[PDB]
This record gives structure tokens, sequence and C-alpha cells, in this order.
């Protein structure tokens, strides 16, 4: 049982790789996703009443 | 081999912290139950508390461990 | 691909009233969204077929090296130990509950879309 | 050059939006005086520019601690957080992401002998978020190895089936202490991801450029 | 129903949730398993202009 | 007997006319390269627009910002071009960002090349078609081109109006220095009084002549205060300066 | 005539209808089926061990014995302590 | 049914969006019926305010919330709004909303 | 009427003959916006923590390693062999 | 009807920049500038002067399932001072 490694900065470097390709695969590909559904499912319930009380005022069916 | 025999010796009495440490961690899970016995309301917000706290307490038992393997395996 | 509205308006008003009640359900399904039905069950794809050799040779090539390591028999019963856990771990946790929980860790899946109402976009 | 087709409403998209949800809730942006309209809608999109993204660090920083602590526990593997310099290497790297932020709020400028010994306090962050997570993988994993040769020499001195209820007590000695070791592994990637957003959060803090002038009715 | 829908969905077609229902989980209500019959009555075109 | 012979490869095969000869592939690209390099010449850009001229009407948006940016740099008017352009603009307004809206009516701008569609396209884009928040991620010189762009032409729309009031604010004009600061209130403040249109965020403009009014001369100064009587009367109260607290 | 799919079905067909709480009938032994998960549990962990021992064995273990033998080795080439010895004393004992 | 077209698209729009959303809708669907909230929803995660409606919740801003939703979605008003401007440009007035004193 | 002009990449119905492709991100695209735009201008306090705990790990292994080598170099100079063989 | 047909069409495939990730990784582990764990780097003339079993050390060639902890593949190198 050793404690130490055979290079403290290859295991470093392997974290700082691992972790950015998390970061990037975050920023990139998961929170796009991830805000085109929220956003569209909160801009929607944020927007219900004043779009359609101005969807009201717009319609002349009534 | 009486290096060897001093480093099985201090790591033995190494490890005593963890009495200490474990005495506190029992301190602050049963206040934790305590807590959640008074307010339940936010109990599920101590719960939190009581992992960040034994998150923090239990660093001073891996400050003990790290000190045994740098007695035993250094 | 044009508005499909706008085809459903074009062969109402492109009907005679003879042929309406009787065209309908051809104008309802023309204009209907397309649901791509289920094609030919195929192989394996080549990243799911890259996925399994390369999960079944970095497995055999761990076990090769726990094998070869001074410890070896402890290894291979932490594997066991391990594997038993993943076993235990199908036959515990609650999938439905565990699955509508995460629905419920986001909100666009907490709730419904609470968007356009009828009266107001109605069209007398 | 052609990304791929994603469900609304998958269970990974909802899982990361719960994580993602959290860990920007963890550091909440700060109210202004005035009410938010038109007029202070560009102090408040600065106040967010200014804002260190913590939300998304600390989601990478438990993503990655939460996979790598459940990869110790699949068979055949071994944690990478278990290796002295991968964790320790994340632990420094928060602790320098949060000084090299302080220092760029301070015009990258460094920082009466309180000022050694809470710099020693600070300092001492490097090490106890990197060693806390790394000492907990290598615990685990080393209790479980000593705890195992015991078990195994019980069978291989006492025969294969002729102890079966001091087998059976230490091996459901042992499967506790894999639970224990799920749970262990959870709770680190959290513990590492709380400190993470309170170590940045000291440093996240920063001036509201509100209105100078302002018609007052 | 939402119900019925989510277990056309694909995720209650994988493998953890193959004889699991959505309904067990969250029930449908009374008037929303009216005006599911009321849809599925309406949705014959002509059928919706002579009720109206 | 090299020298001679790089003499020789210097004058015939590395000229301009190759260079203007192999930047007809891609030519919004290689001229807004080449125009940010410097090679501003009349000439290539003569050659440039015939080249871009049949396939102005298909080409992207950033290709589009990019060519109007390069001939903004280069100062070539071409007013088939420009049509060409104009027309790209007004057929796919929906695509085009609003930070490329702002070079564009930037260009459009140098020039007095402006149609009524246009104009309404351009507003329609900016206001309904991107985000509402993008005049704050702008700089408050291009909000204020496009404010005169608009206030020259005479174009009323009080949408776009309410829309790139929003980039002005203390931020915003902050980011700027000071000759630039002051060019900038100018123009919005003149747009503003043209149109009538006096926002909650006109403040923040007055506020940047009247912190510092070292700058400004007294002509100005009468302006600015024109503008100030006038939103106060439109806003509903008196203009105050805040302090630091 | 697919493997792949074949396997699939036969998977589901045995993780979820195959059930030996209730083929065996094993709700009068036990008292509940999580009691049952817990001791089938176990008892996958306990025939893991004994398979792996049972699988090679007479070995000299690298993990500590606590002082007991198999009951066949006393002190042959499995219960030895010292690893140098007990290697030369195994090949004393596979010359055999 | 001089507007019947815009009125009814965002009828079946809306009803196919919320039929599928959570349940089994692709993202490409989506961002074909709808491509300038799509759009809107991208400048937000480009420009690093992908967490804009999760500040307004912190700052407590309501109003501010109410107003991001509904002019991210000032888009479905547009073509009524052109088409409204165009009628009043071929008659020769002016359209109402478009001026300030309107 | 309203024709279908005005609604032309403004709203659009669900599709009839088939499912698109999906809209990318802007940084799905190219990795030069996603560096440009987000990466360098919000997460450079993290790059910048990689690269300090890559460069004072470096630091540490050029510290062990002098120490190695030099009780390598003594080992060698008093005559006795730096590292146990052991037994095979 | 539903999508699901749609999405049961297509198969598995990897996160997006996963290549970039195994790429990095293993770039890392091949990439290191110093030799191989338990090799030496030695001198030509000495590689082609001695054979293959003498030239591999014990130590590096653990038994797969030694009877004995410590048992050797091979024995290198019975010649030496
Ligand atoms: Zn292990």
């Amino acid at each position: 049982m050793k404690l130490l490694p055979e290079s403290l900065q290859q295991e470093a470097a392997t974290a700082a790789v691992v972790a950015s390709w998390v970061l990037w695969h975050l920023d990139t590909q998961l929170l796009p996703t991830i805000m085109r559904e929220h956003k569209l499912h909160a801009c929607w319930a944020a927007a219900a009443k004043r779009y359609n009380e101005k969807l009201f005022k717009l319609n002349p069916s009534y | 081999s009486v290096l060897a025999a001093s480093k099985m010796v201090g790591a033995g009495c190494a490890t005593i912290a963890l009495a200490g440490v474990g005495a506190g961690l029992g301190v602050m899970f049963g206040s934790l139950i305590n807590g959640a016995a008074r307010n339940p309301n936010i109990a599920k917000q101590l719960v939190g508390y009581a992992l960040l706290g034994f998150a923090l307490t239990e660093s001073i038992a891996l400050f003990s461990l790290l000190v045994v393997f740098l007695i035993l395996f250094a | 691909e044009g508005n499909s509205v706008a085809g459903i308006i074009k062969s109402v008003n492109e009907t005679s009233g003879a042929n309406l009640l009787s065209s309908l359900k051809t104008i309802k399904a023309q204009a209907a969204p397309i649901y791509p039905a289920a094609a030919s069950s195929t192989g394996y794809s080549t990243q799911a077929k890259i996925a399994l050799f390369g999960a079944l040779s970095w497995i055999l090539y761990r076990a090769d090296g726990q094998s070869k390591a001074h410890e070896w028999i402890v290894d291979l019963n932490l594997n066991v130990l391990q594997a038993a856990w993943l076993i235990s771990f199908s036959s515990l946790i609650p999938f439905r509950a565990v699955y509508f929980a995460f629905r419920g860790m986001a909100p666009a899946t907490a709730s419904t879309l609470n968007g356009l109402k009828t009266f107001s976009s109605i069209s007398l | 050059s052609s990304v791929r087709d994603v469900k609304t409403g998958s269970l990974p998209t909802n899982f990361l939006t719960g994580v993602y949800r959290f860990w920007r809730s963890q550091n909440p942006a700060e109210k202004p005086h005035d009410p938010v309209n038109d007029r202070l809608l560009p102090a408040v999109v600065d106040a967010s520019d200014k804002r260190a993204s913590i939300g998304t660090w600390a989601t990478t920083f438990f993503c990655t601690i939460i996979s790598c602590n459940l990869l110790g526990l699949m068979p055949f593997n071994e944690a990478p957080t278990s290796g002295l310099g991968f964790a320790t290497g994340l632990g420094v790297s928060v602790w320098a992401t949060a000084t090299i932020l302080g220092l760029s709020k301070t015009g990258f400028k460094f920082p009466f002998i309180f000022v050694p010994l809470e710099t020693i306090s600070y300092t001492f962050r490097a090490v106890s978020l990197g060693v806390r997570l790394w000492v907990n993988m290598l615990a685990g994993h080393t209790l479980l190895h000593i705890l195992t040769g015991m078990a195994l020499a019980l069978p291989f001195s006492l025969g294969f089936f002729s102890m079966v209820p001091a087998t059976f007590g230490v091996c459901c000695l042992l499967s506790a202490l894999v639970g224990l070791e799920y749970l262990v592994a959870v709770l680190q990637s959290g513990v590492f991801s709380i400190l993470s957003t309170v170590y940045v959060g000291e440093f996240n803090h920063d001036k509201f450029i509100g209105p100078a002038a302002k018609i007052v009715k | 129903t939402f119900a019925q829908r989510l277990n056309s969905s694909p995720a209650f077609s994988s493998f953890l949730l193959k004889r699991e229902k959505a309904e067990s989980e969250v029930p449908p209500s009374e008037l929303e398993l009216e005006a599911a019959q009321k849809a599925a009555e309406l949705e014959d075109p002509e059928v919706a202009l002579r009720t109206l | 007997p090299s020298q001679n012979l790089v003499s020789t490869f210097a004058n015939k095969v590395i000229v301009e006319e190759n260079l203007v000869n192999v930047a007809e592939i891609d030519v919004p690209f290689w001229s807004y390269w080449l125009s940010s390099a410097g090679f501003t010449s009349k000439d290539a850009f003569v050659k440039f627009a015939e080249a871009v001229k049949p396939k102005v009407a298909a080409l992207s948006t950033s290709d589009i910002t990019n060519l109007t940016v390069a001939f903004k740099r280069a100062n070539y008017y071409d007013k088939d071009l420009f049509t060409g352009i104009e027309a790209n603009v007004s057929a796919n307004f929906t695509k085009f960002e609003t930070e490329q809206l702002l070079q564009i009516v930037a260009t459009f701008d140098a020039f007095n090349h402006s149609s009524v569609a246009f104009l309404d396209d351009v507003a329609d884009s900016i206001t309904y078609c991107n985000h509402y928040l993008a005049p704050v991620r702008a700089g408050a010189d291009e909000l204020a081109t496009l404010l005169t762009y608009y206030a020259k032409n005479g174009h009323e729309r009080a949408d776009l109006l309410a829309t790139v009031a929003r980039g002005f604010s203390e931020v915003s004009l902050g980011k700027l220095s000071a000759a630039q600061r002051k060019d900038t209130v100018l123009s919005a403040l003149k747009a503003f009084q043209t149109f009538g249109f006096y926002p909650e965020s006109i403040e923040a403009v007055i506020g940047a002549a009247l912190v510092s009014p070292a700058e400004y001369s007294a002509e100005e100064l009468k302006e600015v205060e024109a503008v100030k009587v006038a939103a106060e009367n439109a806003l509903g109260g008196e203009f105050v300066l805040i302090q630091e607290g | 005539m697919a493997v792949t799919s074949f396997l699939g079905k036969a998977f589901e067909k045995y993780f979820y209808d195959f059930s030996a709480y209730e083929q065996f009938g094993l709700n009068r032994f036990l008292s509940s089926k999580g009691q049952y998960v817990a001791l089938r549990h176990v008892g996958f962990v306990m025939v893991g061990v004994n398979v792996l021992l049972a699988a090679n064995f007479p070995f000299n273990p690298p993990f500590p014995t606590i002082g007991m033998c198999p009951a066949g080795w006393e002190g042959t080439w499995v219960c030895q302590a010292d690893k140098a010895k007990a290697l030369e004393m195994y090949k004393e004992w596979k010359k055999s | 049914e001089e507007e019947e077209l815009w009125l009814l698209t965002l009828t079946q729009q809306f009803k196919h969006i919320q039929k599928h959303f959570g349940i089994d809708l692709p993202h490409s669907v989506v961002a074909h019926m709808d491509p300038l909230l799509i759009k809107k929803i991208d400048w937000e995660t480009t420009n690093a305010l992908e967490d804009f409606d999760i500040t307004l919740d912190d700052m407590g801003a309501e109003d501010a919330k109410e107003q991001w939703g509904a002019e991210n979605l000032s888009h479905h008003f547009l073509p009524l709004i052109r088409y409204r401007r165009d009628l009043a440009r071929k008659n020769g007035d002016r359209y109402g909303p478009d001026l300030v004193n309107g | 009427v309203l024709g279908e002009v005005y609604l032309k990449d403004i709203l659009r119905t669900p599709p009839t003959g088939a499912i698109p492709a999906n809209v990318p991100h802007p940084f799905q695209t190219s990795f030069y916006t996603y560096a440009t735009k987000k990466l360098i201008p919000r997460h450079w306090y993290l790059l910048g923590g990689f690269t300090f705990t890559i460069t004072l790990y470096g630091i540490l292994d050029g510290l062990r390693d002098s120490g190695k080598k030099k009780a390598y170099d003594e080992a060698i100079h008093a005559g006795k062999t730096p590292y146990t063989a052991g037994g095979h | 009807m539903s999508y699901s047909a749609y999405f049961a069409k297509a198969g598995f495939q990897f996160p997006a920049g996963l290549s970039a990730l195994v790429a990095g990784i293993v770039a890392l582990n091949v990439c290191t500038g110093r030799p191989t764990k338990g090799t030496k780097e030695i001198s030509n003339a000495e590689y082609n002067a001695t054979p293959i079993g003498y030239l591999q050390s014990p130590d590096q060639h653990p038994t797969a399932f030694p009877k004995v902890p410590g048992m050797k593949d091979v024995h290198g190198s019975p010649h030496h001072h």
C-alpha cells in the first residue's frame, strides 16, 4: 500500500481533464437542452395571464 | 526494526482522536433528533445542516487517519 | 412543409357542400402530425456494440489485473460484495416512485403547461 | 454537424435540472432596493454577469465526483477519487478557483499578526476539501479489503459449508459496510459541492450599479 | 388521459418500468376521465359539427 | 541567380489581382478579414461587390453582416449591392440577431440607405424576433446609431424605441469613454426628442450628461435640459440625482 | 432467429415473472419480502465467497488467517506464515 | 375568416405542445413549431443568462418575471402585427400601436 | 386575408411530412463559440484553478524527484544498494 | 398517437464529446515522458545483447492465480553480480 501515486501531476491532470470535460458537456450539451424544456414551460407559465389577456383584447370574435 | 515497532505503537496511539470525534458526532445527531422533535416542519432543512455539520466534523477524523497513514506507510 | 391549418382551410374551401361532411375525416387525417411508425428491428448499433465490447474488455482486463494483484482473492470477493448490492438494488428500489420523484425534480415536468386558453384564441 | 434529438421530459434531463437548480439555489441573487423593471434590468443583467457561475461549477464537481465515487462501487472497479492526486487536485482546484475569483475582484492584488493566521486558516481549505473526500474514499476501500480478508479466512479455515452462522453474520457485516460505502459516496460528493459553493460564495459578492438618476414620481 | 399518455411513452417501455402503470402513482380525476371520453366522442368532426 | 528569380516571382504571381482572384470563393469572409487586417482599397471592393451580387440573396445572416461590416470599413457604397443586402435582411429578418442588425444598421446609417420595409423588418426583428435583453448586451453607441437612423428616416416605431431604450443605463454608458459617452448621449437625446418618446430609461441618458457636465458646451447643455424638462413632463415628476448614500 | 431479442425477453421473464419467494412458498418461513431480499443478498455473498475459496484450493492465503488451518494442512504449505518458506514448501509439494 | 389562420395555428401549435410536452415531444418538433422561442432561449444560454428566471425569483421580481415570459412569447403576435400594419399601410393610414401617442 | 406568408418563420404547425433535425445550439455547433463566448469569459477562474493545481503538482513531483535522486546519489556513494531486491 | 417509435428508432448513442474525454485520458496515460512502470531505459547495445527472459524482471510478471502470495511467472537474469 502506497499513499502517493507514480506522478501526482498526472493524476491532477486526469482530474482536470475529467472535470473540464464535464464542464464542457454540461454547458454545451446538457444545459441547452435543460433550458429549452425548462424555459419553454417557464415562459408559458409566466406569460399565461398576460398572453391570454393580450390575445383576448386582440380577438374580435366576441 | 525498532522504527517499525514505534510505527505500530504510534499509529495505535494516533487513532485516539476518533473517540472524541465520535462523541461529538453522536452529540450532533442526537441534537438533530431533538431539533426535528421540536420543529419537524423545517426538519428536512435541519438534516441538511446535520450533514454539513457531520461533514466538517468528519474531517477531524480524517486528519487523524491521514497521520496514521503518514505513520504507517510513509 | 407548409402550414397544416392553411391546408385545412384550403381543403375545406375546396370541397362542395355535398362533399363536406364526407371529406371532413380525410381533411382531419391529412393535416394531422406525423407519428412515425415503428421500423423493422435491426441489429445493435455500432456504438452499442462498441460500448458492450469495450465494457467486456474492461471487465476482463480489470479481472485479470485483480487476479495478478497481491491480495487477489479479496479483490475477487470484493467484486462479489459489490455485485450483491447491484442485485439487491434491482429488488429494493421503487422505480415507479423514483421516476415520478425525478419528474417532480424538474419544474417542466412537475406541472402541466399553463398557457394558451381556449376562450382567448377562439375565432367565431 | 447534426445534433441528436432529445425527448422532452426525459429522466436524465429532469435529474440534471433538479441538480442544477439546487446548486444554483445555494448562492441566491440579492434583491435590489429599487423595484425590478426596465430601468433596473441592465443592473440585474450586469449583476448576473459579475456573479460567478457557481451553479455550473458545483454541478460539474458534483457530477464528476459522484460518478467516480459510484465507480468505486461497481465490480472490477476502484474509484479514481481514492487516488491522492485526483481528489486533492479537485480540492486544490476549487480552492484556487475561489482564490482566483477573490483576487480578480481586488484588482489582482494579493492580500497585525492576524493576517498570517487567517492566511493559514484559509489556506488549509485547499488541504481539507480534497483530503476529506480522498480520505473517505481511501478509508472505505481499505476497510472493505481488511474486512473481506477476515470473512474469507472464516470459510477457508472452518470448511466451505460447515460454519453457517458465523459466516452469515460476518457477511451481513460486510454487506452493511458496502451499503454504508454507497451512502458515503453520495454524501461526500454532496459535501464537496456544498463546501465548494460556500468557498466561492465568500467572494461572489460584487457592486450593484443601480440607477444614479431618477424621476421621483 | 395524462396517465394513458405516460403509459404509451417510451419511459414506461424501458426495462425497469415495463409492468408499472402511471395511474397507480397518480390516478386521473373524474373530470379527466369524462373529458377523455368526451374528446374521444368529439374526435369525429361530423359529430362535433352536429353537436355544436 | 536566385535574387533575379525571386524578383521575377515577386511581381507577377503575388499581386493584388491574384489576391482578389483567390478571394472570389467565399467573398464576404475574405472581404471581412481583409478589411479588418486593413486592406481597404476601392478597386478590390468594386471587384468584391460584383462578386457577391448574384449570391447575396441566398447568403447566411453571419455572411450578410460580415459583408456589410466589410463594406462599412472599406467605405464603398454600391446601391444595387446594398439593395440586395437590404432584400436579404427583409427576406429572412427572423434569423438575424440584434448585434448583427446593429452592425447592418450602422452601415446603412453611414450611407443614407433605407426603405420603409427594411426599417419595419429591422424593428420587427429587434423587437419581436430577438431576446428583449439583447439591447443590454449591445453597447450604447450601437443603439444610439440605430436611434439616429430611425430618427433621420422619420420612422416611428414605439415598440422598437421601448426595446432599445432598455440598453441605455449606467452600465452601458459607463462602458464608454468620455467623448464617446458625450456623443452617444447627444445622439440618443436628440432621437428621443425627435420621436417625442421619453421612457423611464431616458434619465440614465440624461444623468450621463449631468453627472459630468464639464465636457458639455452651453448649447448642448441647453439641449440636454430641454430633453430633461420634456422627460420630466412625460414621466410625471422631477429629475434628481442619486448620490452614494 | 435473433439472439439479443430472445435474451432480452428471457431476462425479462426471469427478472419479473420468476419469483422464488412465492414459487418455493417462502412466505411461511420468512416474514416479508424485504427480509427475503436481505437474506438472498447475504446468501449470494456466502455462496460467492465459498465458490471462490472452493474454486481454487489448496493455496496459501494472502489474507490473515486467525491461527486456524483447513484441518488437513497443519504445517504442509498452506498454513505457512512466511511466504518464501511457503513457496519452497509448495514447490516440494508440487513435485509430488 | 380574415385572421383565422393565425389564431387557429396558435391553437393547434399549443394543443400539440401541451398534449405531448413532458411525455414524448422531441426537441426537434418544438424547434420546428416555435423556432423564435428556441432562438430566444438559446440567447440566454449563450449570454450566460441561463438562470435568469431563477435570478428574477431570487430578487422577488414577479412583474419582471411576467415581462420576461411575455417578451419571450412576444413573437406569437408578430404575424397579426405585420398583417394589420400592412392593412393600415394599404389604406394609407398609420398603425396605431406603432406610434408613441397611439 | 391573413396569409401563410405572415407566418413564415415565426409560427409553424406540428410536422405532417417528417420530423426535422434538431436545431443546434451555437455551442453544439462550434467549440470556438463556446470558448470565446462562455468558457473564457465565465469559466476562466476554474481553468486557472486547474492550471494552478497542475503547476503545483508538477512542483511537488519535482521536489519528490529531487529528494529521491539525492537519496539515490548518497546510496551509490556509500557503496550500498539503493533498492532492496526482494524474493521472487 | 405518440412519438415512442421515433425514439425507439435511434439506437444507443454515446455522450456527445466522449471521444475527446477518452482521448484526453489515454493521452495522459501514454504521453508521460517517463518510462513504463517497472521498466528502465537501457542502451541499444544492451538491448540487442540480452535475450528475452533475461531482459524481463520477475517482479513485473506476477502469477495469475498464485497458490502462494509472491509467485512470479518468469525468473529473469540468473546471471547477475
Ligand atoms: Zn479493491
